[PDB]
RNA sequence: CGCCCGGCCGCUCAAAAGACCUGAACCCGGCCGGCGCCGGCCCGCCGGCCCCGUCUCGAAACACGGACCGAGGAGCCA
RNA sequence: GUGGGCCCCUCCUGGUAAGCAGGACGGGCGAGGCGGGACGAUCCGGACGCCGGGCCAGGGUGCGCCGCCGGGGCCGGAA
RNA sequence: GGCCCCGGGGGCGAAGGCGGCGCGCAGGCCCCGCCGGACCGGCCUCUGGUGCAGAUCUCGGCAGCAGUAGCGCUACUCCGC
RNA sequence: ACCCCCCCCUCCGGCCCCGCCGCCCGCGCCCCAGCCCCGUGCCCCCUGCCCGAGGCGGCCCCCGCCCGGGAGGACCACCC
């Protein structure tokens, strides 16, 4: 239930990047692109525009993808595969599958318990 | 957080305006008096020129949206404080509010205590011959109706005040006989040694 | 159409019409105007309007309406006498009034307007011709409205 | 402030964030200190607790003074959390004697994301 | 079924799904709260910020296209 | 892909001249963020991953508006 | 086209819709609550009518404007509910 | 000095006095000279950090229409 210690996770960016005038026009949605325009005030990057997106705001590799709680995330859908992906591990806790029904959580829930691994939606469907 | 009250006598205009703009931004409650007593340097005529060129500009299409130009004393030192001020912005706005100008001594500020400002008076200032004008007459030369009323009025009040003086005389004479209270002679030999 | 009023632990009564053959800006006005009354009040106050003793004041489509004497202390100037909609209006309150004084016998002495909600509905579409040629639209503006009366408001 | 409550202080203000005429750096604060008027009389008042009262909350937010600026007595300071533009113009308290408040006087950037190498333990 | 003179209440049904599956946007009515983007601070102050696409040596231009919203919409094949 | 260029510094040609027109070495804008020159595609510095600290170029330091004192003098445009 | 260890997830609630956390420099992905009421996928190999803000774009819906602009041929009135 | 500024004259936010009839807040007064500057070249420097009368200065609140005539008038408003 607990995740070896680890080095102290970092974000870079805080906030979302967001469209270039997604605000002005409901047309125009909030998913990043590029500016591309001969005359683009943000493409050219005077101040007081939108930070741009690059490779410099990328995570430390050591720390990349770790959920707050720790763990690395695994998805899984059976019992079968409750097993295979935790046969060595301490890295990963486990999600289930949002179409699983509440009749098989509990079969996973349960078996997993045993195997000493953390499941993160653990009471979703009472 | 009292209130500091400067006696406008004596002051050069512009001089005055740039304390008092720094002294409102920094949270302070000011109020200014005797403001037909300032000082501009120049020759009168010059200086009466230079306010007639002024009251020129208005909006020509419609004179009540253009500038507006005061007449009182109070008035135009006022408005020399607003250049120095982002009166625009509400830290600009608030610092106005805190500002208050009057022609005479009024009883509203009668009582308070006075300072001045040596660094911004003309007799250290101005070199002696370097014309100079007092802020009142180029006022009734553009249109003050009032500056004989704020002769009278200060005429009577420092009648009174030169009466009061002479019974604060005998009052320091009763209040400064305190050499009496040895709790308080503990107090100067402490502060001797600091000193 | 459903009800907009929901709430749950009041005793009430309700009525609503359906498409109504009246405009939608003066109807709501007038529904707006009696909200809050206690139930004698807005009854003699909707026939007062029919009469022209007393006005509609309109706080929200009233470009063009007229300012008039009858209107000094509601809050603006303008306001109108809107004769068809206090014919709707009316007969929608009886129904309320009779649907709670007949499920609770309460009086019409502790009856008030507690709630109105008008909606814009679907219009008769007919058409009118203009020069060199040309037709163009001449359509309704109709509504629904509903109505609650209960228990003063506080 | 029933904790700073009997403490004599040395009056101060808060002018302005540390800006440029094109930006303005929101986490320095400067600081006008009574009776301090050259740079070289700032020594005395280096590397001291001070303390602002937010006016919402009523408490105090605590921080020191970390360099002279300019050559006329002003100082940068930095605060347990970043000012708010509202408290400009507002007074600033320079306590005379020692209170010990642990680590509340220290800047957010130091306390979280200092590098001091370390780790998140997981009890 | 009942009650008033279309409404209310409620009946069939797993469900009104009631003139019909689901039922987005633009736009609007009632109750409740408040008075553009980026940044710092819990939060209304301070600082920065011209309208995009296009042809063009050069566009915020008094150069042209574009009220709004949805769905379709242009280098494939021999 | 491009084969409409333009500007600065020095050096020139036609023209009364021109923010006019035509040529030359080197540099720039085009296709170069940031600070400064109040304000400007090109001038003065400096050419750019995301942050924390330090030092400081160009320009400046009464108030607006971040930053100053001491000392010696003086007090658009042609014939 | 294949795999998904007693043979992948589904009326003990699929796809879609509306809000809200998390993960990724980003394109995007994942989970939860409510709605809905029958189907849906992660990884390998294959294929294409494969990604929109603009074209006086096409078709459909629809706002402000706005309760606004506007409603030749002389003429109707009293009583009968 | 036909110029310019003020009066007269037109509009006028705000304010004051008077009629009918409560609240709150602050605590500080010499004057005049600068080539007499009359013995200077200081004081203050704690607005809570322990301050919290009376007088002297501030602040708030306080006043209906419809209806019908007109010397008034698009509608309103205005005067009765
Ligand atoms: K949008
Ligand atoms: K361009
Ligand atoms: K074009
Ligand atoms: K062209
Ligand atoms: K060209
Ligand atoms: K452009
Ligand atoms: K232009
Ligand atoms: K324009
Ligand atoms: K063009
Ligand atoms: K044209
Ligand atoms: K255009
Ligand atoms: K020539
Ligand atoms: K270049
Ligand atoms: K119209
Ligand atoms: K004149
Ligand atoms: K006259
Ligand atoms: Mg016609
Ligand atoms: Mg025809
Ligand atoms: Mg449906
Ligand atoms: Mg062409
Ligand atoms: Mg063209
Ligand atoms: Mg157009
Ligand atoms: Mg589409
Ligand atoms: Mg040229
Ligand atoms: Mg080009
Ligand atoms: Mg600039
Ligand atoms: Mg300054
Ligand atoms: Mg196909
Ligand atoms: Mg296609
Ligand atoms: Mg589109």
């Amino acid at each position: 239930i607990h995740p070896l210690p680890h080095k102290i996770i970092i974000k870079k960016r805080k906030n979302k990047f967001i469209r270039f005038q997604s605000e002005r026009f409901v047309r125009v949605k909030p998913s990043w692109r590029k500016p591309r325009g001969i005359d683009s005030p943000m493409r050219h990057q005077y101040r007081g525009q939108r930070p741009m997106v690059s490779i410099g705001y990328g995570s430390d590799k050591e720390t990349r993808f770790m959920l707050p709680c720790g763990f690395f995330k695994h998805r899984i859908s059976t019992v079968h595969e409750l097993k295979t992906l935790f046969m060595n591990n301490k890295t990963h806790a486990a999600q289930i599958a949002h179409g699983v029904s509440a009749r098989s959580r509990k079969q996973i829930l349960e078996e997993a318990k045993k195997m000493g691994v953390r499941v993160l939606n653990a009471d979703a469907k009472l | 957080m009292s209130r500091i009250v400067i006696d406008c006598k004596g002051h050069i205009l512009g001089r005055l305006s740039a304390i008092v703009a720094k002294e409102l931004l920094h949270g302070h409650e000011v109020a200014l008096v005797r403001c037909e007593k300032a000082i501009i340097s120049g020759a009168f005529r010059d200086v009466k020129a230079h306010y007639l060129k002024k009251m020129h500009k208005r909006t020509n299409f419609n004179h009540l949206r253009g500038p507006f130009h005061f007449r009182a004393p109070a008035e135009i030192v006022r408005r020399t404080i607003r250049g120095m001020i982002p009166y625009k912005t509400v830290r600009g706005s608030d610092a106005m509010s805190r500002l208050r100008v009057y022609d005479g001594i009024p009883p509203c500020c009668a009582r308070y205590k006075r300072v001045v400002c040596p660094s911004a008076m003309a007799y250290l200032c101005l070199r002696p011959e370097r014309r100079r004008c007092e802020v009142g007459r180029v006022a009734h030369e553009i249109g003050w109706q009032h500056a004989a009323d704020v002769e009278r009025y200060e005429k009577r009040r420092l009648e009174e005040c030169d009466k009061w003086y002479q019974d604060k005389i005998q009052i320091d004479k009763k209040i400064a006989e305190a050499a009496e209270k040895d709790a308080e002679l503990q107090r100067i030999n402490a502060e001797l040694a600091k000193y | 159409v459903k009800y907009a009023f929901k709430s749950d632990n009041l005793l009430v009564g309700k009525s609503r019409r359906d498409g109504v053959k009246a405009s939608f800006k003066n109807t709501y006005s007038t529904c707006r105007a009696i909200k809050g009354m206690g139930v004698k009040r807005a009854f003699a106050y909707l026939d007062n309007v029919l009469n022209h003793k007393e006005i509609v004041p309109f706080f929200k489509f009233y470009k063009g309406v007229g300012r008039h004497s009858q209107a000094r202390g509601s809050g603006t100037d303008k306001g109108r006498w809107p004769e068809k909609s206090v014919v709707v209006v009316k007969d929608i309150l009886k129904q309320a009034v009779s649907n709670a004084k007949h499920a609770h016998k309460k009086e019409e002495d502790e009856l008030y307007v507690i709630s109105y909600c008008v909606n814009r509905a679907r219009g008769r579409r007919r058409r009118t011709f203009r020069a060199h040629g040309r037709i163009s639209k001449y359509e309704s503006q109709p509504c629904h409205v509903e109505l609650i009366v209960g228990p003063k408001p506080l | 402030m029933e904790e700073i409550k009997g403490k004599t202080f040395l009056p101060a203000i808060f002018v302005g964030y540390q800006r440029s005429r094109a930006k303005q750096r929101e986490n320095v604060a400067l600081v006008k200190v009574s009776g301090i008027y050259t740079r070289a009389e700032t020594d005395k008042v280096l590397g001291r607790l001070i303390a602002i009262i937010h006016s919402k909350s009523g408490k105090p937010i605590f921080g020191k003074i970390c360099r002279p600026h300019g050559n006329s007595g002003m100082v940068r300071a930095r605060f347990y959390t970043n000012l708010p533009g509202q408290l400009m113009g507002h007074k600033v308290r320079v306590f005379y004697d020692n209170i010990d408040v642990g680590d509340r006087a220290t800047p957010k950037y130091e306390r979280l994301y200092g590098n001091p190498n370390a780790t998140v333990t997981y009890e």
